[PDB]
RNA sequence: UGUAACGGGGCUAAACCAUGCACCGAAGCUGCGGCAGCGACGCUUAUGCGUUGUUGGGUAGGGGAGCGUUCUGUAAGCCUGCGAAGGUGUGCUGUGAGGCAUGCUGGAGGUAUCAGAAGUGCGAAUGCUGACAUAAGUAACGAUAAAGCGGGUGAAAAGCCC
RNA sequence: CCCGGCGAGGGGAGUGAAAAAGAACCUGAAACCGUGUACGUACAAGCAGUGGGAGCACGCUUAGGCGUGUGACUGCGUACC
């Protein structure tokens, strides 16, 4: 093989989750969050 | 690694500013207005094609009502004897005849007339 | 021939000079002179300058001609505007523009 | 295909004559609003002007039903302080005599400048007169 | 006294369309002089109506 | 950020926004919201994982012919010439030389080709190996790849 | 000189030897439709109508080509509820040139 | 505040009631053309190909699949001063982010494919910096102690010198 | 060299491969300000578009019509977060 053909099994990447970029990825605007309350603050919950 | 975005918001901009070449005023140049205007031009083309679907029907039977009332029948006993005679041309071909050859539309008038009494 | 003369950085408004540039479009540069010779304005007088010089250079760097001559193309655009600052009352500044304009003239014969 | 259009510089128009003489004022108007529109071609397209020109003589001779000669009131304002102005129908017989027909069609047009030029072409008169006779109008009926 | 929203530049080009200002007429020509002056005012050099008036 | 702990005007009462330093990401001239770190990237790999991705790499080497084995891999003079000769002489331009001991008259005249890397058996790394349009081993280095994997 | 005929569920009012775009026919380019679904003949003032299938008279059309048509756009918009979408479409269809208006 | 309690014209029916038949009427349904999902079914499962039924409005949210930007490996290879990036048009192309070709400006860099890492995608935050608009050639020209003429200088004089 | 105030600024000539590389100097975007040409616009009312669409304007062309720009007239239609 060539160092440009290895390729990872199916499933192994998921590439993850990116909030808050617009209306066409799902989440974004309040990205998940939802909307106002102690869960949607930055650094917002709470304990254990 | 820092990525510099200018260079796609440019592209993204005038993407935009091409489809909104010819609105009155800063919806032309400002790009704000312009996507505003873009996206209300896009639901004011869906909603407009079915309304020229209703527009040309309903065209399409004054001009077959005129038509008609002019040879001497009312257009719904007109529609009622052409279904009862059973003749499937839709109004879009008898207002294209009714417009341009009177011959063949006093023809169907008279079998209409048959068909109806 | 177009024979184009300009005037840059002209310390006045564009749009004032503009008023009198819209004077002398489409003329026969005698009357065009004499025009701008009998206005009432500081702008009749920077294009006066433009004017002279843009028919010196058609009558010098190629042949002839004076009375053939006609002004087909002026325009005035805005150029490079300067700062200041203008101190009003109760401590705020106002930043005030002093502005410049360029100042072009076009004769030819036909 | 498409279908059909008329081009305005294609329509011919014809000329006619209307007796009001005893027939009612909205069975009349309806009928004069139908032929000003263009509804009794089939070239018709609505954004064109089709309609055909209507002379109306005798046009302080047409009648209204019931009590309607006396208590029907034709508002209008004058656009000031509180001056709201009317005329009952008699009283627009005897002032106005052709703008009764002239209210009673333009309330059954289209509002714009189509609806505009298909009212200019309603020439109304109250004598048995009429000087477009060199326009030679034909006599239909309602 | 504040404005409320921003006009054009169709409602400043008419407001600025009155502003055009027209030149004169013609320009007198002078009986003894030749010389262009307007009219009813002395020349550039001082003759009006043939008379040297300032010299 | 090399600023000053002050609010740039008052909280309430100045028509412009709210304002708490000038160092905040949103202003210009200071900076970075989420900032980067001196940090390590390297990631960890299980022996047997390393030792059978080796053995696949190799067997696939293999299976596709690159592998070429000589018993004696031999110059004597450390001169780059004589060892672009040998090489012209096998049609190998580019190549990947491990030998079982790294005898110094090789890694000598082998730095300044630039397609040329002579390793010895025990550094095999798989990106090096997979790199190289050939891959040549001494036979001695074969029986040492044999027996260091294995 | 006009055929009157159903092609896609539609009607076309054909004439001889123009040409017609319609419906998306599963049909080669040098090959010929048939329909014998024609709905009204009109020669001269020679008319035949029918119930409908009418008799005899067909229509023998040669394809010309299979093109899409020009892009539409398709933008929903949800105002102020965080939703939009755009789709575009371009629709198939085929060129046939009615070459034979029969009895 | 202007008729102002049919939407208006107007209607003695174009009103009300009863029987009845036509007809119009939606993105409903049917027809024709295309896309995608799911369930089964078999073709020999490049877990695809086909036959069939069915489904597809969607906020908070949950799941799946993609496009693009910078840098690294492939790449001391490829394109390129008979013209790269960038700028600006035009024309084809995809379901979409987008892509491809190419005119003109430019005048020396860009980078396939497949992988990898992310300061990775802006219309709003009384966001920050810069440029420029609008009001606008509008208010104002900073004490109501006051200027007028002649001569000079200069391209130009109410303001400078006498 | 010429206009110009023995100015600024410009038009020529010249250097340079390039001067729309001229010291405000590689590329040179958008907002903003214009000049010219084509069409519309001085009896017609409103989130300024969209569906239909006449006429004109250049282009061609299997001479049928298409293409681009304007779009009178018209049904629907009360911006974004």
């Amino acid at each position: 093989m060539r160092l440009n053909t290895l390729s990872p099994a199916e499933g192994s990447k998921k590439a993850g989750k990116r909030l808050g970029r617009g209306i066409g990825s799902g989440l974004g605007k309040t990205g998940g969050r939802g909307h106002k309350g102690q869960k949607s603050r930055s650094g917002g919950g709470v304990r254990r | 690694a820092r990525v510099k975005r200018g260079v796609i918001a440019r592209a993204r901009h005038k993407k935009i500013l091409k489809q909104a070449k010819g609105y009155y005023g800063a919806r032309s140049r400002v790009y704000r207005v312009a996507f505003q205007a873009v996206i209300k031009a896009g639901q004011y083309a869906y909603r407009d094609r079915r309304q020229r679907k209703r527009q040309f029907r309903q065209l399409w039977i004054a001009r077959i009502n005129a038509a008609a009332r002019q040879n001497g029948i009312s257009y719904s006993k007109f529609i009622n004897g052409l279904k009862k005679a059973s003749v499937e041309i839709d109004r879009k071909i008898l207002a294209d005849i009714a417009v341009f050859d009177k011959v063949a539309f006093t023809a169907l008038v008279e079998k209409a007339k048959a068909a109806l009494a | 021939m177009e024979t184009i003369a300009k005037h840059r950085h002209a310390r006045s408004s564009a749009q004032k000079v503009r008023l009198v540039a819209d004077l002398i479009r489409g003329k026969k540069v005698s009357q065009a002179l004499d025009i701008l010779t009998y206005t009432n304005k500081k702008a009749a007088v920077l294009v006066k300058k433009v004017l002279e010089s843009a028919i010196a250079n058609a009558e010098h760097n190629d042949g002839a001609d004076i009375d053939d001559l006609k002004v087909t193309k002026i325009f005035v655009d805005e150029g490079p505007s300067m700062k200041r600052i203008m101190p009003r009352a109760k401590g705020r500044a106002d930043r005030i523009l002093k502005r410049t304009s360029h100042i072009t003239v076009v004769v030819s014969d036909r | 295909m498409k279908t059909f259009t008329a081009k305005p510089e294609t329509v011919k128009r014809d000329w006619y004559v209307v007796d009001a003489t005893g027939k009612t004022l909205g069975r009349l108007a309806t009928e004069l609003a139908r032929r000003l529109r263009g509804k009794h071609k089939a070239e018709y397209t609505p954004h064109v002007d089709t309609g055909d020109y209507i002379i109306v003589l005798n046009a302080d001779k047409v009648a209204v039903t019931g009590n309607k000669r006396t208590d029907k009131v034709y508002y209008h304002h004058t656009g000031h302080i509180g001056g709201i102005k009317q005329a009952t129908f008699e009283e627009m017989i005897a002032r106005r005599p052709e703008r009764v027909i002239e209210i009673a069609v333009k309330g059954m047009l289209p509002k714009g400048p189509l609806g505009r030029a298909m009212f200019r072409k309603l020439k109304v008169y109250a004598g048995n007169e009429h000087n477009h006779a060199a326009q030679q109008p034909q006599v239909l009926d309602i | 006294a504040v404005q409320q929203n921003k006009p054009t530049r169709s409602k400043r080009g008419m407001r600025r369309s009155h502003d055009a200002l027209t030149a004169v007429t013609s320009l007198s020509v002078d009986k003894t002089s030749g010389e262009k002056h307007l009219r009813h005012h002395i020349t550039a050099d001082g003759y009006y109506r043939g008379r040297k008036v300032i010299a | 950020v090399t600023g000053s702990g002050k609010k740039p005007w008052r909280q309430k009462g100045t028509g412009r926004a709210r304002s708490g330093s000038i160092k905040s990401p949103i202003w210009r001239s200071g900076g970075v919201t989420f900032a980067a770190r001196p940090q390590d990237h390297s990631q960890k790999v299980n022996k047997k994982m390393y030792r059978g991705a080796l053995k696949s790499i190799l067997s696939e080497l293999v299976r596709q012919d690159r592998l070429i084995v000589v018993e004696k891999f031999s110059v004597e003079a450390p001169k780059t010439k004589l060892l672009a000769q040998k090489l012209k002489d096998m049609a190998l331009e580019d190549v990947l030389i491990i030998t079982g001991e790294l005898d110094e008259n090789l890694f000598l005249a082998a730095r300044n080709l630039h397609k040329v890397d002579v390793r010895d058996a025990t550094g095999i790394d798989p990106v090096s190996l997979i790199a190289f349009d050939k891959v040549v081993m001494t036979a001695d280095a074969v029986k040492q790849v044999e027996e260091m994997l294995a | 000189m006009y055929a009157v005929f159903q092609s896609g569920g539609k009607q076309h009012r054909v004439s001889e030897g123009q040409t017609v775009r319609l419906e998306k026919l599963d049909i080669a380019t040098g090959e010929t439709v048939e329909f014998a679904e024609v709905l009204m003949i009109a020669n001269g003032e020679e008319v035949k109508i029918g119930v409908p299938f009418v008799d005899g008279g067909v229509i023998k059309a040669e394809v010309v080509a299979h093109g899409r048509g020009e892009k539409v756009k398709i933008v929903k918009f949800r105002r102020r509820k965080h939703y939009r979408k755009q789709q575009g479409h371009r629709q198939w269809f085929t060129d046939v040139k009615i070459t034979g208006i029969s009895a």
